[PDB]
This record gives structure tokens, sequence and C-alpha cells, in this order.
């Protein structure tokens, strides 16, 4: 479902400190969910291969 | 990006031809290519009071952007412009605001001891803005306008085109 | 007076003429200065003349 994503912040200029905390909070937060749902997610999937494919024996 | 001119005329009294040492081109003295650096025709007399006006014909938005001039020292402004009081009016439908140019002291940058800092704002289809200024103002010479969308990239590794 | 157990917005406004010869009129010929003031909020103002669009 790829959706194409801008810049919100300067990579050679600054940014005003009461802003760029809470652009800092977000991101910080939203990588703390993909890395937890990856993690989870492919642990079921190894589960779920071994299971199977003993049963096909 | 695209440009139309402006189409702004000064009167007898007022040299748009403003130079400084700061900003160079073909080793000779020279200005931003789309400002014009207005001033007395001759030192020390009072900056004649006018107004200019844009009118927009286009049918999108341009991007109108314009700068003001803060001497360093009083026997500056005494001199580019004049001895009165200095002011700045601008007005649009939506846009209004008023600005003045102060003097003081400052550390050098470059070869100048002075600044020029510069506003803009989008002026709609079918609209006039308007500039009423008696000194110190440094007016456009051409409206930018914005087509397209696309992406912009921060970086400075080398380009690659295979 | 905020005589009340609850606060309460204030709003206004200011004027802002189009020629030199309607301040003459409306206000006088003295300069024009507006000053606020409450313990917490503190703000200036001033009308300026210009020229607009109608
Ligand atoms: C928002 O997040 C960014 C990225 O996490 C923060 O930028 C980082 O700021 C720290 C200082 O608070 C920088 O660390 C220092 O940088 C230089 C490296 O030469 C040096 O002074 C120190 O050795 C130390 O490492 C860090 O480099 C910087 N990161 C980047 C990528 O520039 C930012 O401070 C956070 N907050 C705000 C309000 O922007
Ligand atoms: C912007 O300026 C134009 C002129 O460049 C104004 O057009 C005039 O509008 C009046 C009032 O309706 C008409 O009587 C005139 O005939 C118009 N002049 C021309 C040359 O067409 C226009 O009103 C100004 N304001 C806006 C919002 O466009």
């Amino acid at each position: 479902t790829n959706t194409e994503f801008e810049s919100i912040e300067s990579e050679f200029s600054e940014i005003e400190h009461q802003i760029g905390n809470v652009i800092n909070w977000t991101k910080d937060s939203i990588t703390d969910i993909w890395t937890y749902q990856a993690e989870l997610l492919v642990a079921m999937e190894n589960q779920h291969t071994i299971d199977m494919a003993d049963s096909e024996m | 990006i695209n440009k139309i001119s402006t189409g702004f005329t000064y009167g007898s009294s007022i040299n748009s031809a403003g130079t400084t040492r700061a900003c160079m081109r073909n080793g000779g003295n020279s200005f931003y290519a789309e400002l014009k650096w207005l001033v007395s025709k001759s030192k020390g007399q009072n900056f004649p009071q006018t107004t200019n006006t844009y009118r927009n014909t286009d049918t999108a938005e341009h991007l109108i952007m314009w700068g003001i001039h803060h001497p360093s020292s009083t026997q500056e402004k005494n001199d580019l412009y004049g001895t009165q009081s200095l002011s700045i009016s601008v007005g649009s439908s939506t846009y209004r605001n008023n600005f003045v140019p102060v003097v003081g002291a400052r550390p050098q940058v470059n070869g100048q001891s002075g600044r020029i800092d510069f506003h803009w704002t989008l002026v709609q289809p079918g609209d006039n803005i308007t500039f009423s200024h008696n000194g110190g103002l440094i007016a456009p010479s051409r409206v930018s306008k914005l087509i397209g969308r696309g992406l912009g990239i921060q970086s400075d590794a080398p380009i690659d085109n295979n």
C-alpha cells in the first residue's frame, strides 16, 4: 500500500526547539511500534511453519 | 517555477540602480537579480513618496517577495534617503502590514555592516497588492509562480544516471 | 472587573484608517496609541494609515 513520504525537518538548517521536540517524540514513539510489531509477527510465522511441516509427515 | 515581470516604474528623483560591493558579478558591483534598491537621485535629498501596485491577471496565485533596508548609522540614512521619518505600508485584500527602517550598530559581515530582511505573501488571482513606501523599500521587478508537484532531496552524494 | 467564578473571554479591535484626510477627521491631528494591561497580559498597538484595495 505504498505511500510516498516527504521531509518534515531540515538536515542542514535548524528547527525551533518547541516544535522540534514534538517531531522527535512522535518519530521515536512510531519506531517503537514497528520494531515490536515485526519481532512478534515473525515469531508467529516461524512457530506455525514448524508445526505445519511436522503434520505433513 | 515561472517568472512574470511586474512593470513597476519610478520617477525622475528615484535611482533604481543601487549596487553594493558584496554581491559581485563579472568583476563589477551588482545586486539581486530580481529586486531593485531604490535610493535618492542625489545624496541628501528627501526621498519622494510613491505608491505602486501589482495587477494580477493569470489564473493562479503568484509568490511575491520583497525586502527592507536597515542602515548602519545615522550618517547613512541621511545620505541614501534623507532626514524625514521612513515608513512602509503594504496592503492587499487579505494581507496588511507596516514596517519601518531602524538604524543601529552591528558586527561586520562580509563587507557590509547593515542588514536587509525579506518578506513574502501569496497574491490570489484577480487581486491587487499595493506598496506605499516613502523610503527604505527594496522593491521587486519579477514575481514567481510555482507549478506542479515533485520531490525534494537533501543529500550530498554524487549523482548517478544509469 | 471579573467578579465571577470563571474566566471570561474579552475581545476588541483597532481601526486602520485609509488616508491622512480620514484620521484627521475621525480622531484629530495628534499621535494615536493604545496601551492594554492586566496582571498577565501586556501589549501596545498603534493605528497606522496606508493605502489598500477596496
Ligand atoms: C531531536 O532529535 C535529534 C536526533 O536525535 C537530535 O539531534 C542530536 O542532538 C545531539 C545533541 O543533543 C547531537 O549530539 C552531539 O552532536 C555533535 C556531533 O558532532 C557533538 O556535539 C556531540 O558529540 C554529540 O554527539 C546529535 O549529533 C544530534 N543528531 C543529529 C542527527 O544531528 C536533536 O537534538 C533532538 N532535539 C531537538 C530539539 O532537535
Ligand atoms: C484592482 O485593480 C483593477 C484595475 O487594475 C480594478 O479594476 C477596476 O474596478 C473598478 C470597480 O469595479 C471598475 O469600475 C474599473 O473599470 C476597473 N478597471 C479596469 C481597468 O478594468 C479592480 O477593481 C481592483 N480590485 C480588484 C479586487 O481587482
